[PDB]
């Protein structure tokens, strides 16, 4: 049907390669409000566009929430496809009809969760800051930790309460004595607790530190103070262009709409201008795969299988892409995990001891891991052959 | 001590409109009942609604729920009567009243307007 | 609506009598569960707004004299003024004020006459 | 595809336009005035699947146009102007807006 | 060294007051060279060119606060929403002064916002500071609008936290509808009378009708309702005795807007006195950057505490410390009977008229006596019989000369793969009827005996969809509310004193193993077993999961998997028929067992040395007299008349 696909822009996207069908292709820098209504208002005239596919190259998160607004305002589906304009909030509105792509905390918690117990790191705690959306990550987790095959330990939670003085922040920061920690904050914030950590000396070699996708930033903009081998985790996929996700949108979108004229016929509507709903792809396109790759979305307008990669930060100051995430396992491109002794260069770790056995019938008993939960009975240890 | 004026005498023509104003003031007109009563000449008053100024709670007269409606101004504490489709029969004097209520128990219709006379 | 009767609809005295002028209401104003009466007694003057003389049938307001007594229950009850004066000259209504029992009635009025 | 519309008329009336060549809840309805002396112009359109309706604003307040998915009929009357009707439909393959499917024409006079 | 301010009014007499307090502001604050400018515009029925209007008109003018001060609005949908998100584009703080949706409070949509007046939840506290007045504790939830009735129970949950109690039922929905009787008649077969309403004024009236359709406005209820709920045409349907709030002075606009106007004024002045003080850009046109100095002034003005009452934003930017009024509808006339202070509530002189009888608090808590008790098939405790004829039990006569007083039980004829569905009511006799029957002759009330869809005790096992572990068993039926208090012999363990409550245990015994005619687990043949020392246990049953909690034992656990049964009348029939070896199971049936069948022996080691016990619900006063009963029978002779009956006697 009528679509309009808009981008905004600093990387060179040139527009040429961009029963009733119409595609309109632009391009576009600024991102004031202003111009956004101007452009929607303008279009809206232009031939009763239904589709819009709109992507950001800054990295502001208001474009997002001015899109929801305004397709809650004109009734028309508009999709988050890069940037700041792509990137998940909080909780959507079933008066809005606004979607976007990537996965929320929960997915990501879920896969940090998974990633933790492939490398069975069974000890560790929480460190939370006041940042927003926190008390829902942490009734997941709780929620999470109860039903598992695993028995995680869990230390008492960090939480805390402005930018911490280093009067009784540092009485809890102390107490942190697990190897890994989970940390959610901004990345502005997590600056300072990590110099104050590195200054109380929790910067060791065993002391991970795992975050989501909120504190890594801008890929250019490293700050020193991450250590090298950081755990992040994020949907950039660099391997696939903004091009695949525009084509996999309009797929979904003729899907849907294909789809939703068998059942009524008149389903593609747009108001008639900005000054001056029955039936819809609202409540429909909740179960949709196009050439195999499931796209479907959930209830609140969260993706079903999104593409969350696993990045690290290697000695040279960058985030080192390592781990995919599959249709819903777990993949890992280094299996053994790599001791990254080298966060700075004030840190000479060497604290290790390679032991080599011999299969001997009463002291080294040699057997198969447990099918059932992959995973070796609490009385083994880990070991590996070079078969 | 409350006060409640009403608004000067009108000349309507025959299933034509009117609005009248009671400007309240003096005691709490968020916290009270205001009630418009049709009294025409030689005649005793008929009750026409009351209304509730913290809640827009509306009760009309059966005889008048589709003839008359009531608003507040919480900004003037002035109280509103429209009323519609006016007839002879509406060539009466309509008054503005303040409940009195004691120990949370209504004793009656404590406070007066100066009347209204439709023509 | 509730029927209020009034008795006698208008009567002339000298100064100085004893008057009692009647009530009756359809249904029993009194609530059982506060052992209340919803009615109230009214003066009203020529060109003047009614005012309100006596509620529950039983007490008078602070600017009526003791000279007016209001008596009776349930659904009859009695005004009755002990030593009537020119100044009360005027029409007297009784009015329900039971919120259950809408809407608001008055009967029939009694012209007091000197 | 073919179309077919009331007779002549000589206050208020209707005019019907009738579909028999398609399926009647998917394309929009057209209405054109073609007074003598000049070219032509333009009413409103309505969709008979959903019922959505615009009209111009010279003609705002004294058309109303209105459809039965029944009978596949056109309904548009004018209340309270000589001139030759005209119900259309486009094409279907749409941007072009063009008009390819012509009705008899329905002449009022006062 | 001026100030610009914007602002949306339409009223003109208000707008006189706004522009004569920002001229006062400059009273006070002596004769510095600081400069308000004023700007205002009125109201347009569109929501697209008022948003647009205002956003180019006070992005030119460089103002620095924006307000919204209109209740009257014909829209329904009260959405100063466009003014917020494009004053929070550049980060430039925004002030709400009549909007009360408990969506403003999340600040992850809306960067820039603040309002002096408090959204709902702080009615749902006040609620639950209510419930500390008069002792309750089960309460009845609805409510309607999903956009903050998330918000809604959330709030009550952190309420709740403190007292670690929970709501008996809560219910959400598409408001606007109208059959909610079902729902209704839900709740009424519940004990908690308290309903806690919060809705728009359709679902109000929708729910006032067919509640008194329903005739739920008796003696004994609790009515608890909000603000929003009680005006329109809800105040119409309302029944008598409902207990109202009051928002004080949240609707005389002149008072609020010159305390909003103050409170800027003093922010702007104490601002001033700090370094760094840039001014928003012409952003209409060409000017993406935002403004450095926005979470600057943002924080700034959360740190506004003054004392001249005192307004204090919280960190949802909140105004806390308000007044709230009670009131009562008595014969549908609205008196006020209480006030709530800023952490108290002080009720008035007026009484506290209810709906049905005392003006005492009735306590809406029912009370129960139909017990639903679900037992097992238990061979020397639960025996099984078909009726005579019909629904009649054969009265057999002990060899003492007591009669064997049996009770009719409703269960299925076997398994599912055999009986798919085929429940006639037997005759049930043993040890645990026998014991039930004292209990009901004991104290006060009735029951209905039935038995369970399985064999199986309970265990917590994964359902293949959501991988989520679920139970089922006795402890499945009695979570699912089929049941009410399990008789049976109950094995206390760790788990399900987590789940469910318990009693004092009414048996002492241990674990042991019956042979035919090893020396108990210390067995090496059975510490690595093969394919001829055959030991088996109960599918599905507590010894199970107890050896599966000492990984010490997985090889046997290893070993049971294979063999497990249903019931231990099939592993007695088959070790009877030889085709097994060895039986963990308790010691008191299998010393019954023994003593009926003379070839079954047991075995030495005594080990796990636990009791069985009465599972219950959660905490009900079914527990404290249930104890109570079970030790004082313990402590005279009846255990012994009863092991007369069944255990003491041999065959």
């Amino acid at each position: 049907l009528n679509i309009a696909v808009l981008l905004g822009h600093s990387h060179d996207v040139t527009e040429r390669e961009l029963l009733d069908v119409n595609v309109v292709a632009l391009l576009m820098n600024r991102t004031d409000p202003k111009s956004l209504i101007t452009h929607v208002c303008d279009l809206m005239s232009g031939a009763r566009i239904h589709g819009l596919v709109f992507g950001d190259d800054t990295d502001q998160e208001a474009v997002a929430q001015m899109l929801d607004f305004i397709s809650s305002q004109t009734f028309i589906p508009i999709l988050g496809i890069h940037g700041g304009a792509s990137m998940i909030m909080a909780d959507k509105d079933p008066t809005s009809t606004f979607f976007q792509f990537g996965a929320s905390i929960q997915q990501q918690a879920t896969v940090m969760l998974k990633i933790m117990q492939d490398y069975d790191w069974h000890v560790f705690s929480l460190v939370t800051t006041i940042f927003p959306g926190y008390r829902d990550f942490i009734s997941f987790i709780k929620t999470t930790v109860d039903n598992s095959f695993v028995g995680w330990d869990m230390q008492n939670v960090i939480t805390l309460d402005t930018s911490f003085e280093d009067a009784k922040t540092q009485v809890q920061l102390k107490k942190i004595h697990s190897s890994v920690i989970l940390l959610y904050c901004s990345k502005d914030e997590a600056v300072l607790i990590l110099s104050e950590a590195r200054s109380l000396g929790l910067t060791g070699y065993d002391f991970f530190w795992i975050v989501p996708s909120l504190v890594s930033g801008n890929t250019e903009l490293i700050p020193k103070e991450f250590p090298s081998g950081l755990i992040s985790v994020s949907y950039d996929d660099w391997d696939y262009s903004l091009e695949a996700r525009v084509r996999d949108g309009l797929g979904i979108l003729t899907t849907a709409a294909s789809s939703m004229l068998e059942k009524f016929s008149y389903i593609p509507e747009a108001k008639a201008s900005c000054y001056g709903p029955l039936h819809t792809l609202h409540q429909f396109m909740v179960n949709v795969t196009w050439d195999g790759k499931d796209l479907s979305f959930t209830e609140e307008g969260y993706q079903v299988h999104p593409r969350l990669v696993v990045i690290v930060l290697n000695k040279d100051r960058e985030w080192e892409k390592v781990g995919k995430w599959e249709n819903q396992t777990l993949s890992l491109r280094h299996a053994v995990w790599p001791r990254y002794k080298s966060f700075s260069d004030c840190e000479p770790d060497d604290n290790h001891l390679s032991i080599v056995t011999l299969e001997e019938a009463p002291f080294v008993i040699v057997e198969d891991i447990d099918p059932l939960t992959e995973t070796c009975v609490r009385n083994t240890v880990p070991c590996r052959k070079f078969v | 001590q409350g006060q409640m004026q009403q608004s000067g005498a009108e000349l309507v023509k025959p299933g034509a409109s009117v609005k009248l104003s009671c400007k309240t003031s003096g005691f709490s007109f968020s916290t009270s009942y205001i009630n418009w009563l049709k009294q025409k000449p030689g005649q005793s008053l008929e009750w026409i609604a009351w209304i509730y100024a913290g809640t827009d709670g509306t009760s009309y007269n059966q005889k008048f729920t589709d003839k008359a409606q009531l608003t507040v101004d919480t900004s003037s504490s002035t109280a509103y009567m429209q009323f519609s489709s006016l007839t002879t029969d509406d060539s009466a004097i309509y008054y503005c009243a303040r409940e009195g209520i004691y120990y949370g128990n209504y004793a009656g219709f404590t406070y007066w307007g100066q009347g209204t006379l439709v023509t | 609506d509730i029927v209020m009767t009034q008795s006698p609809s208008s009567l002339a005295v000298t100064a100085g009598e004893k008057v009692t002028m009647r009530c009756k209401s359809s249904q029993s104003l009194l609530w059982s569960v506060n052992q209340n009466n919803y009615l109230s007694w009214y003066q009203q003057k020529q060109g003047q707004p009614p005012k309100l003389l006596i509620y529950g049938a039983s007490i008078r307001e602070s600017w009526v004299p003791d000279r007016f007594t209001g008596s009776g229950s349930g659904t009859d009850f009695t005004l009755t003024i002990s030593n009537v004066h020119a100044e009360d000259l005027a029409v007297y209504y009784c009015q329900h004020n039971h919120g259950s029992f809408l809407p608001y009635t008055f009967g029939g009025g009694t012209k007091l006459e000197i | 595809v073919q179309l077919q519309q009331s007779g002549a008329e000589l206050a208020s009336v209707k005019i019907s336009c009738k579909a028999t060549g398609y399926t009647f809840r998917s394309y929009w309805i057209e209405w054109l005035k073609q007074r003598p002396g000049h070219g032509l112009e333009w009413i409103g359109e309505i969709l008979p699947g959903s019922g959505r309706t615009n009209y111009n604003e010279k003609f705002k307040g004294k058309a109303t146009i209105t459809a039965d998915t029944s009978s596949n009929t056109a309904y548009m009357q004018l209340s309270s102007d000589s001139a030759v009707y005209y119900c259309t439909r486009s094409r279907g393959t749409m941007i072009t807006r063009e008009f390819t499917y012509w009705g008899q024409g329905a002449l009022v006079t006062v | 060294k001026i100030v610009n301010i914007g602002a949306v009014l339409s009223t003109r007499k208000h707008e006189q007051m706004f522009r004569e307090a920002v001229n006062q502001a400059n009273k006070r604050h002596g004769s510095w060279k600081i400069q308000l400018n004023a700007t205002s515009v009125t109201h347009k029925p569109n929501a697209i060119q008022m948003a647009l209007s205002v956003c180019e008109d006070l992005i030119s003018s460089q103002v620095y606060a924006i307000l919204v001060s209109h209740p009257p609005t014909p829209n329904d949908h009260f959405t100063p929403t466009p003014v917020s998100y494009t004053a929070g584009f550049y980060r430039i703080p925004v002030l709400g002064l009549t909007t009360r949706m408990s969506i403003y409070s999340d600040k992850s949509i809306h960067l820039s916002f603040l309002r002096t007046v408090p959204p709902y939840s702080h009615q749902s506290s006040v609620w639950f500071e209510m419930m500390r007045v008069y002792n309750w504790n089960h309460i009845i939830l609805l409510v309607s609008d999903d956009h903050e009735g998330r918000a809604a129970q959330k709030r009550l949950e952190t309420l709740l936290e403190e007292r670690e109690s929970k709501a008996e039922k809560v219910l959400q929905f598409d408001p606007g509808t109208k059959n909610v009787t079902a729902l209704l008649m839900e709740a009424r077969d519940l004990e908690a009378r308290v309903i806690i309403l919060s809705a728009s004024e359709d679902d109000a009236a929708t729910v006032y009708r067919a509640a008194a359709m329903l005739n739920m406005t008796g003696s004994g209820y609790v009515w608890l309702v909000g603000e929003r709920e009680i005006s329109g045409n809800a105040l119409r349907y309302a029944p008598d005795g409902i207990i109202g709030l009051q928002l004080i002075n949240g609707k005389n606009e002149s008072a609020h807007i010159s305390d909003a106007v103050g409170v800027v004024a003093q922010a702007v002045h104490e601002l001033l006195e700090k370094e760094n003080i840039t001014d928003p850009p012409r952003g209409c046109v060409g000017n993406t950057n935002i403004w450095k100095t926005g979470p600057l002034f943002k924080r700034v003005l959360m740190s506004s505490k003054y004392a001249d009452g005192r307004v204090e934003f919280n960190e949802d930017g909140d105004r806390k410390f308000a007044n709230y009024s009670i009131m009562n509808l008595q014969n549908r006339k609205l008196v006020q009977v209480g006030i709530y202070n800023g952490t108290h509530v002080i009720p008035n002189d007026r009484k506290i008229i209810w709906p049905g009888g005392e003006t005492e608090k009735p306590r809406g808590y029912q009370m129960s006596t139909r017990l639903k008790i679900v037992t097992i098939h238990q061979e020397p405790f639960v025996y099984v019989k078909p009726t005579m004829s019909d629904g009649t039990c054969k009265e057999e006569f002990t060899v003492n000369g007591d009669p064997v007083k049996k009770v009719i039980c409703t269960g299925p004829n076997d398994t599912s793969p055999g009986s798919p569905r085929h429940t006639v009511p037997q005759c049930c006799y043993g040890f645990c009827v026998d014991l039930l029957i004292k209990l009901a002759r004991t104290m006060n009330f009735t029951y209905e005996v039935h038995l369970v869809a399985d064999g199986k005790f309970g265990t917590q096992e994964r359902v293949n969809n959501s991988n989520k572990k679920e139970w089922n068993g006795m402890m499945g039926e009695l979570l699912s509310g089929q049941a009410d208090m399990i008789v049976a012999p109950l094995t206390i363990n760790n788990e399900r004193a987590q789940y469910i409550e318990f009693s004092k245990p009414f048996k002492y015994q241990g674990l042991t193993i019956l042979v035919k005619k090893i020396t108990g687990i210390n067995d090496p043949r059975l510490r690595n077993p093969s394919d001829k020392f055959i030991y088996a246990t109960v599918k599905q049953s507590s010894v199970d999961i107890y050896f599966r909690r000492q990984v010490e034992l997985s090889t046997m656990y290893r070993h049971m998997e294979k063999h497990n049964y249903e019931s231990a009348a099939e592993a007695i029939q088959a070790v009877r028929d030889n085709k097994l070896h060895a039986f963990i199971w308790d010691s008191a049936v299998l010393e019954f067992e023994a003593s009926q069948k003379c070839d079954l022996v047991t075995t030495g080691e005594l080990f796990f040395r636990s009791g069985f016990g009465i599972g219950m619900r959660k905490d009900s006063p079914w527990k404290q007299n249930v104890s109570l009963s079970i030790l004082k029978s313990h402590e005279n002779g009846f255990m012994e008349d009863l092991d007369k009956t069944w255990v003491r006697y041999q065959e």
